[PDB]
């Protein structure tokens, strides 16, 4: 009926972590290639190789996840990479125009501007389809952060080798997650069940950016516009 | 393999 | 005594490529990552990988460059990229204020703008006092054009396959070369032979960055903020 | 091996 202690280092550990790493005034956007309304490849090849060492820094942070083998938390941080970026852009996502919002409209990104990076304007409608549903969880950021380092922290990802120390991360942090909404959360009685079902959700986005991301890496002349960072977390080489 | 990540995570 | 036709063909064919090469506005500087003054090494990459890509299509219009093997092409423009890059960045160099100036102040590159992507102040040196002189040759167009094809086409590269047929096309343009000044510039009893050093000149500059190249390109926090084309064409994979 | 270099020279 309330929360211990531990349960309440880690969520305090979570958000700093997240602030740490989340920048809420976009400042750094700047100094990416600028957008060009694939013409925005260039840009948001930036703006994801960013978010990947954003992401990063995040998970280092999170509890425990430095206690695991450099391999481990290469496996984990490959695979998850994709679904904790989608999960963040969340936060500058907006309802009311259906576009993420970077402080400045040099730095909105609207469905059309990402048909220029070379996706399909309908694998893309799942996308903005997870960010609305997301955004109607009006999730607390105890929720929002928890929900990150669980999706990073999934065991059930190609490369982990222990995937039994990780599941019992990942289950201490469903924990704090589940007792946080119960004794945190008027009218959540239904919400970490929606939650879950938001990393299934994610499962198949990532599915479906791999395959456009194959697509895009293949052809040298689009593979040559992403950065070092996105060609080796994205890319297949094997630990 | 992973010079970046690697160095990312130290 | 006068040029022959296909001496005039070949003048022609190289000023147009550079023409349709070398962009006088300097306009596509605006889509690199904006210059900070490592903090101009985004940019500076960003110019270097872009110059790779002019130079890259500059080559292929050189007479009988395209019939080269691949191989060959390769391995010329590895070992040469960065020589052609020093030469035509000439184009921009400023002797009333030492620094190349590409289009507004933005793009505005003194000594100090450099030794803030990893070089020491003191390994430009040779680089600014080669501009210095190169400028002070005065060069035709033509001449210009000349020497950077002939650069390109040395032989006495590493990984070269052809060095006779290579040796060929040098030859031919070192004749038109040749020929051109002692026809068509006053003057110019001894600048074949101030350019013919030019060329040398470039080797030793060529060494020099590639040593500077190497350490920047082993931290990965370094390596990183280069582009997929700089990483490929200085890097050392063997064909 | 040189992917990138092969592309643009075709
Ligand atoms: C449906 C799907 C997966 O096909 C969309 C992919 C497009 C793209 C991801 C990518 C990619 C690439 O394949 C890369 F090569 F891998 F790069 C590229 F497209 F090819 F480049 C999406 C994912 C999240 C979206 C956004 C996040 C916004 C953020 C702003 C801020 O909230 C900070 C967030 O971290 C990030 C808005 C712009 C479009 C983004 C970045
Ligand atoms: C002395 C020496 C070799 O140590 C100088 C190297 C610095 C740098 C080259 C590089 C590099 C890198 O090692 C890269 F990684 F390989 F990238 C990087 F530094 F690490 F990045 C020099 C070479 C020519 C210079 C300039 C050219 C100007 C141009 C403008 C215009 O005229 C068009 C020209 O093509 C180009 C001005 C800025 C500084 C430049 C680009």
């Amino acid at each position: 009926h309330m929360l211990s202690d531990e349960q309440m280092q880690i969520i305090n550990s979570l958000v700093e972590a997240h602030h740490k790493t989340y920048d809420d005034s976009y400042s750094d956007f700047v100094r990416f290639r600028p957008p060009v309304r694939l013409s925005m490849l260039p840009h948001l090849a930036d703006l994801v190789s960013y978010s990947i060492q954003k992401v990063i820094g995040f998970a280092k942070m999170i509890p425990g996840f430095r206690d695991l083998t450099a391999e481990d938390q290469i496996a984990l941080l490959k695979s998850s990479a994709i679904e904790i970026i989608m999960l963040r852009s969340n936060q500058s996502f907006s309802l009311e125009d259906m576009s993420w919002s970077c402080g400045g409209p040099d730095f909105k990104y609207c469905i059309n501007d990402v048909t220029k990076a070379g996706h399909t304007l309908e694998l893309l409608e799942p996308l903005v389809k997870f960010q609305v549903g997301l955004k109607k969880l009006k999730l607390h950021e105890e929720e929002h952060v928890l929900l990150m380092a669980i999706c990073l922290l999934s065991p059930d990802r190609p490369g982990v080798q222990d995937h039994v120390r990780i599941e019992a991360l990942q289950d201490r942090l469903c924990d704090v997650l589940q007792a946080y909404i119960r004794i945190q959360h008027p009218g959540g009685r239904l919400l970490y069940a929606k939650m879950i079902q938001k990393l299934a959700d994610l499962r198949s986005l990532n599915e479906e950016h791999s395959k456009q991301y194959r697509s895009l890496s293949f052809q040298p002349e689009h593979s040559m516009q992403l950065t070092p960072l996105v060609l080796e977390v994205f890319g297949s080489e094997v630990s | 393999k992973h010079k970046i990540l690697h160095r990312l995570l130290q």
